[PDB]
């Protein structure tokens, strides 16, 4: 239907002319036959004039000429939704890539471009979501049905924290999970995430058996990375709308943003700030507002956000920051100091860090830990050149407690046994609060700092110190 | 002139077509007029002279969704 | 059905290019420079999507679309309705969450109204305004004592990404319960869940009896976010000019809070760049200062000739890495009559309101304070300035002398006095009583890491043992010589009695 | 109080859906009338403009 | 339960849904003629459901 | 009406209008767009693009404009009224009275906005000190007659209050008139708090408002209005300069003028310069400042407030004005928070006229010695922060006491500061302030404590307060 | 002089630890642990036999 002709091919952007009365819609999908029986499913973005449209390739577009025919499908990119998508690995277009057979035509296909839930649908109910990580469960607690993100640089442990979260919480879900590997690098993803999700057993069913996986990896051209997040959100919204709880892990939202930036550069838009698209905020709103949990069902989102260089003032993470219920900041300085759960407690916040929601003692302990660390950060310049000896006795005690707290936030992970030769350790939120309260009370002042490195609760530190004696 | 168009809901024969074009003596006599069948108007008439449209269609009279809607 | 023969010759054009919420409308002559273009319903579409004909080029009209542009196709007809953007105003907007077009989004039903005010208008004028005299009691002791806000004052709340700007704004809105003021909270670019949480917080404390919310969320088009603050500003103008009944009295005082003018400027920059207008600094359009000023000069305090009403603006700006020297932060700092600086370093150090009193400025000053607060705040400001000066010799220099140690310790007590929990505003009588206790050396014995507790327990004392003292202070908070012997007694007596009965 | 507000919201939604469900009560009737009562040449005379 | 009563009331066509729509169509389409040259069969078949 | 054209393009506050090829408007001409309400929109031409098309800055909303609207060329630049009719009135960039009073009649002289500055041979090199009522301004950074003087500070340091206090002082205690340029003027600072503060009686029935001219290029105005309001005020003051009178000009802000120029250049599509600023920054600043000179006939003497964000004096707005100054008054927030409301820093407040050959030898000696003792105190206060003053001092006690007394004595209650404090204003002549500081410098004030120097006039007021306390 | 200037503190291998000969990993776990101990004691290598 509505057969047009390719006019221009600039990168992954294809400008195609169509008849005047049969111009494709704004987000319509158009297929280039490409020969060999396999199509290239471009997605329209703009209408330029007398049947002239601009589309994003969603594919290689590296060996196709001008003048090729383009068949307008008349509908946007439709991906399968339902129980048939559980235990399968999909593309940006919803085509399975695993060895299993294709999705049958009887399965409902939904467009990847849907309106976000309205204001009446929003669910503000918040409660603690225990993760087993001390720094996450204390400083920036997770919200069940709330949006949390793990910002970080390049060498910091973003994928390791995502893997540990999956290993800790995906065995007990009371629902389903969706993993959007947007620019995930395809080695630490399906080569590893899918392998470890088929090894974890939940009542004789693997975690992967109740997990949708959609992978717009780094090798893909910008269009696949630009729409794969929306594909995964469309697949998760079906389970959300029917009441099932959803655990959504989107890895490197910044890859989504970067793909959008490259497409906008090829689309001729005028750039903003450091080469970014003018429509950065609206694109971020379009993806992020569909992630929100509603009254029918809840999505507990855990996104990873790459930070270019180490610049947290970059427009992409800055736009991500305001779309979250919990923020975790990973710092290269902490990671280089071998505190590998390198969460910055002063730069990590959470909305449910309230004495009414999480508890009075939890709130008091977290705020006192942050206050001690802020005092340490203020005295860093004093300690750097004068040394510890010039500080007052209270300041010396505060700095020692802060160093012990910094070392104590480090925790051995089950998925990190190859790096640190220690077994994985799970610490409940109550044990985390009690251990940090005991550390702040004065217990452990006689213990040297090195016994707080890569331990569980305070009882593990005490046991190690008594073993050393 | 070139943008002048007359659009009803029912299909038109030559008699009412020339009757309509006779009425356009107000603008340019026998104006160059194109007709479109457009059965979704649910009666009425749409007259586009230049860049101006008189929307006498009953759909416009019902203003799409009723004022109560 | 009410049609007057429908003879209107509406000017029409055709969409020749629709892109990222921007449509080129081809020949649409005699269109005004900020009209509403209709985009009438067509095959497969039963609704009209309105746009703002911003760019009137030769033989081309570029209009930004207030809604989803996916259903707008090339060749679609558009009609230039003669109306500019206007929003419903009046009594019916109270307690309703609406979009910048005035349509309700809380699902509570249609908005009951009889007046529509245009979102764009000139500032009230020159002879129209009057000096700011009546305070806006935010309930935060630091703001109400050191950076006061008056009715008709544009007070910027500028800070980092998570420092308490929305918390300060919401506490200020909550404190205007019986103060005879209508609050408006414009959410520009905020996520819809955050706006829902804000509305839930306002409903929990009953603040939605007098609050209007005008939210343009991040998923909505940049055209909606662009007109997001001007709508709501129209409602505040109607409140400050025509008045609105509230608790049996005609309130003509409004408090509008633009929760993100940084996001508003981002949305306007997106609009301008999609319209291919020439960029300025940081890719922002040239008229981005003209934008916010046009929004912020409408917050006035009219004299008794023009009604005596007032509109108070509380812009909120988010800085990146505390860079207040950026383009939009400098613009809004220049426009506003005062700034509230919030620091994450102070926020993490226990200073929960995170007020950076050293650089925060209120240009109205004592005129935006009650006479009791003026009496009890001058010494507080001077002592805090002295503490900020000689706080360099406070980390490791411990000997000093008696005077420097005393000044440092008094500053520490006063700073600990300013810490406040969230959603716990203090009445002005409580604030002036606490500041009188602190500034008259009545707190010189109670140690620092109890001061806040002391304050709370003192207020509890004044709420149980001596309510008549609070009533007496509130009754004569406006006289020039506030510490009268009637009020100085039974307040010093109350402080001494509380210090005697409570071990501190 | 929120439950009462939600009940009022549901009443308003029912009032709006009364007109929304009146789409078939008016559109089909108008189409049939235009097919029968209007018939042909029901274009009046746009002499005003 | 309250909305069920409103839905049952709106389910009646001629009681509160067909009469008003017919009157509005008569007033708007033509010069206030409920039937004019037709609409007799569409009076009871307006909803067609 | 020399020419009538049509509007071709409306882009924000930029109007492209097509005129007949033989009647194209000039470069700085004013073009009026008649609206359907009896009023008009005055745009200023900026460029001549091709054949009969001109680009103009709006100086108005342009929210009621459509393409093809009639545009009447005025033939000449914006004409603003001059003369006694403008005295005691409030104007805008177009010269239209924005106060409640009636419109200016057509019998008054109207002068174009854009005028060439006085030539090189008309410059009066004779430096003369202009008597201000401020102690610290007189002593530390004296006000030059016919020269351009600036005030630098953050937000809320007191620049506008100081400017209006000089207006009141030089109109009350002196016969000098004043012209005020509210460039980017806040509608709270300009529409109130200066009109009311200029309702201060001069002798019996004339206020400071009646002897001053005000031109408010408000903040809600488009960038062209804020760009040309300074030139409007200059045109209004040049009439009083040409009458032989020594006129006073207060530009309430300079960085807003720079911001307006930058916005206008960005909107016109000019290539950005430096950090996104206008390429004609130096030329625009020179065009504004070079008209403020001392000539043989009269002299425009000006004070211009400049707001430095944080402490950045290298920003284009203060950097482009430094070349045009004869004196700088550096306001500090630290001094302001110490209740010294005229928060002038005696250090880092320079003046070209502070020379013994101009202000006299006694003035120079007193100012230099006051700066020296304050500089010594700048280190001695740090020294006594830890080692108490009584512990050890080799004349350090005396110089610390004298420096504290003089830094409190620099504080002066203002006439316009009665609203903030209630203390009545004080005016000190330039002779009396230098005499008082000379008397206080060497003895005669060592017995009076540092509480009677807080808010006083000359040293006689400090004495009278001291022996009033000791009664 | 450490010509193969491997920064053992920050140089990592996300994979390939399992792709190692068991001999090499068996004899290199102790090497990595003791190099970590040496790096920990590097800050304490400024005392005149105060730690022994
Ligand atoms: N006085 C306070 N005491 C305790 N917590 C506070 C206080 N003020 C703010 N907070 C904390 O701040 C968070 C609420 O968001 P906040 O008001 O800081 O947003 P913001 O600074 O406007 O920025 P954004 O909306 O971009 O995150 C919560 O975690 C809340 O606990
Ligand atoms: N919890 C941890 N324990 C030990 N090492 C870790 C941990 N987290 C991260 N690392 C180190 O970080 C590297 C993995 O970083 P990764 O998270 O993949 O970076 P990215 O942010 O690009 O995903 C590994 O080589 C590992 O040495
Ligand atoms: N002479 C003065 N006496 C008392 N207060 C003053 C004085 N000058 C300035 N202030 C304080 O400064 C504020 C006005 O500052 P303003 O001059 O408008 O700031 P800016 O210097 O940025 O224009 C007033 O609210 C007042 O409290
Ligand atoms: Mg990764
Ligand atoms: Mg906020
Ligand atoms: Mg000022």
């Amino acid at each position: 239907p509505a057969k047009g002709v390719i006019q221009e091919i600039i990168g992954v952007v294809i400008r195609a002319k169509f008849p005047e009365d049969e111009v494709p819609e704004i987000y319509n999908a158009i297929e280039i036959p490409l020969g060999n029986g396999d199509r290239l499913v471009c997605e329209v973005q703009q209408q330029l004039g007398n049947g002239v449209v601009k589309a994003v390739a969603m594919g290689s577009t590296d060996g196709l000429r001008r003048g090729l025919e383009v068949i307008d499908t008349g509908r946007p990119i439709a991906v399968p939704v339902g129980p048939a998508t559980l235990g399968r690995v999909f593309n940006v277009l919803g085509d399975p890539i695993d060895g299993m057979g294709p999705i049958g035509p009887e399965v409902e296909r939904r467009p990847i471009h849907r309106d976000p839930p309205s204001f009446e649908e929003q669910n503000t109910q918040a409660q603690i979501f225990e993760t087993g990580i001390k720094v996450i469960d204390l400083i920036a607690p997770f919200t069940r049905g709330g949006k949390t993100a793990i910002f970080g640089g390049a060498g910091v442990g973003k994928t390791v924290v995502i893997q540990e979260l999956i290993a800790n919480i995906a065995k007990e879900q009371s629902g389903f999970s969706v993993f959007a590997g947007v620019g995930e690098r395809s080695r630490e993803g399906n080569d590893l995430i899918h392998e470890m999700k088929e090894a974890r057993i939940d009542e004789n069913t693997t975690v992967f058996d109740k997990t949708v996986m959609v992978f717009g990896q780094m090798n893909e051209p910008p269009g696949a990375r630009l729409r794969v997040g929306l594909t995964a959100l469309t697949m998760a919204e079906y389970f959300r709308d029917e009441g099932r709880d959803i655990l959504l892990f989107i890895d490197n939202i910044f890859r989504f943003v970067q793909a959008g930036s490259e497409v906008s550069s090829l689309l001729g838009r005028m750039p903003s700030q450091v080469g970014y698209q003018p429509t950065l905020g609206t694109e971020m709103g379009e993806l992020q507002e569909r992630i929100t949990s509603t009254k029918r069902g809840s999505i507990t989102s855990m996104q990873a956000v790459y930070v270019p260089a180490d610049d947290y003032t970059d427009p992409a993470p800055a736009t991500v920051f305001s779309h979250l219920d919990a923020t975790i900041s990973l710092e290269r300085s902490i990671a280089e100091r071998a505190i590998f759960p390198a969460v910055d407690p002063l730069a990590s916040t959470s909305r449910i860090l309230d004495p009414n929601i999480v508890g009075e003692e939890h709130y008091r302990v977290a705020q006192e830990v942050k206050r001690v660390l802020q005092r340490y950060k203020d005295l860093k310049d004093i300690i750097a050149i004068l040394g510890m000896e010039e500080l007052s006795d209270e300041d010396k005690l505060t700095v020692q407690r802060a160093r012990k707290i910094e070392l104590f936030f480090s925790q051995p992970f089950t998925v990190a046994q190859q790096f640190t030769g220690r077994p994985g350790k799970y610490v409940p939120v109550k044990k985390t609060v009690e251990s940090f309260a005991r550390l702040l009370n004065g217990e452990g002042d006689h213990i040297p700092e090195s016994f707080f490195y890569m331990q569980g609760d305070f009882d593990d530190v005490l046991a190690a110190y008594e073993a050393s004696q | 002139a070139v943008d002048a168009s007359v659009t009803s809901a029912i299909e038109l024969s030559a008699e009412q077509k020339e009757r309509i074009t006779r009425e356009l003596q107000q603008r340019y006599g026998d104006v160059h007029v194109t007709y479109h069948v457009d059965p979704t108007l649910i009666g009425g008439l749409i007259i586009r002279v230049g860049d101006q449209v008189l929307d006498n269609s009953l759909r416009a009279r019902l203003s799409a969704i009723q004022r109560v809607l | 059905s009410g049609v007057d023969l429908q003879p209107r010759q509406v000017n029409v054009g055709t969409v020749i290019a629709v892109g990222d919420g921007v449509a080129r409308l081809s020949g649409l002559d005699q269109v005004v420079a900020s009209e509403i273009v209709e985009f009438p319903p067509k095959a497969g579409r039963n609704e009209s999507i309105y746009g703002i004909a911003l760019n009137l080029e030769q033989d081309s009209v570029a209009a930004i679309i207030l809604g989803d542009d996916e259903t707008i196709e090339e060749g679609d007809m558009v009609t230039s309705t003669g109306r500019v953007i206007s929003v419903p105003v009046g009594q019916g907007l109270l307690g309703r969450v609406v979009n910048p077009l005035g349509q309700p989004i809380d699902g509570k039903g249609p908005i009951v109204y009889e007046k529509t005010r245009p979102i764009e208008r000139i500032a009230p004028g020159v002879i129209t305004r009057k000096s700011v005299d009546t305070p806006v009691q935010t309930g935060i002791i630091a703001i109400d004592a050191l950076i006061p806000i008056g009715r008709g004052q544009r007070e910027l709340i500028i800070g980092d990404r998570q420092t308490g700007k929305t918390a300060v704004a919401i506490d200020t809105i909550l404190n205007q319960k019986g103060q005879g003021m209508v609050c408006i909270y414009v959410a520009i670019g905020q996520r819809r869940a955050q706006v829902a949480q804000v509305v839930g917080t306002l409903e929990r404390f009953g603040a939605m009896e007098y609050t209007i919310v005008v939210s343009a969320t991040a998923s909505e088009s940049a055209a909606l976010q662009y007109i997001a603050p001007y709508a709501g500003c129209a409602m505040g103008e109607e409140i400050m000019e025509n008045g609105v009944m509230l608790n049996g009295q005609l309130v003509k005082d409004a408090l509008i809070v633009y929760d993100d003018l940084s996001k508003h400027a981002v949305a306007y920059r997106q609009v301008s760049l999609l319209l291919r207008r020439p960029p300025g600094r940081e890719a922002y359009p040239g008229d981005v200062f003209y934008l916010h000023s046009r929004l912020l000069e409408r917050a006035a305090r009219l004299n008794e000739e023009y009604g005596g009403g007032s509109l108070t603006a509380l812009p909120v700006i988010e800085t990146q890495a505390n860079d207040v020297s950026a383009y939009i932060p400098t613009n809004v700092i220049s426009i506003t009559d005062g700034q509230i600086y919030l620091e994450s370093d102070l926020f993490n150090a226990g200073q929960r309101p995170a007020l950076n009193v050293g650089i925060s400025v209120s240009r109205v000053g004592g005129a935006a304070q009650t006479r009791a607060m003026r009496a009890v705040a001058g010494k507080l400001k001077g002592e805090l300035a002295q503490f900020r000066d000689l706080a360099a010799f406070a980390q490791f220099a411990s000997d000093l002398d008696a005077t420097t140690k005393a000044q440092i310790e008094r500053g520490q007590r006063l700073q600990e006095l300013l810490k406040q929990p969230q959603y716990q505003p203090l009445p002005v009588e409580d604030q002036v009583a606490v500041l009188y206790a602190a500034t008259n050396n009545y707190l010189d014995d109670v140690p620092v890491p109890l001061i806040t507790k002391w304050r709370d327990d003192f207020l509890a004392f004044l709420r149980t043992a001596h309510p008549e003292v609070r009533k007496l202070i509130y009754d004569n908070r406006l006289d020039r010589k506030f510490p009268t012997p009637e009020v100085k007694e039974a307040l010093e007596a109350a402080i001494k009695e509380f210090k005697a009965t409570s071990n501190y | 109080a929120q439950a009462e507000q939600e009940r009022i919201r549901m009443l308003s939604e029912a009032k709006s859906q009364i007109a929304d469900l009146v789409t078939l009560t008016a559109s089909r009737v108008l189409g049939a009338e235009l097919q029968a009562r209007g018939h042909d040449a029901l274009i009046a005379e746009s002499l005003a403009a």
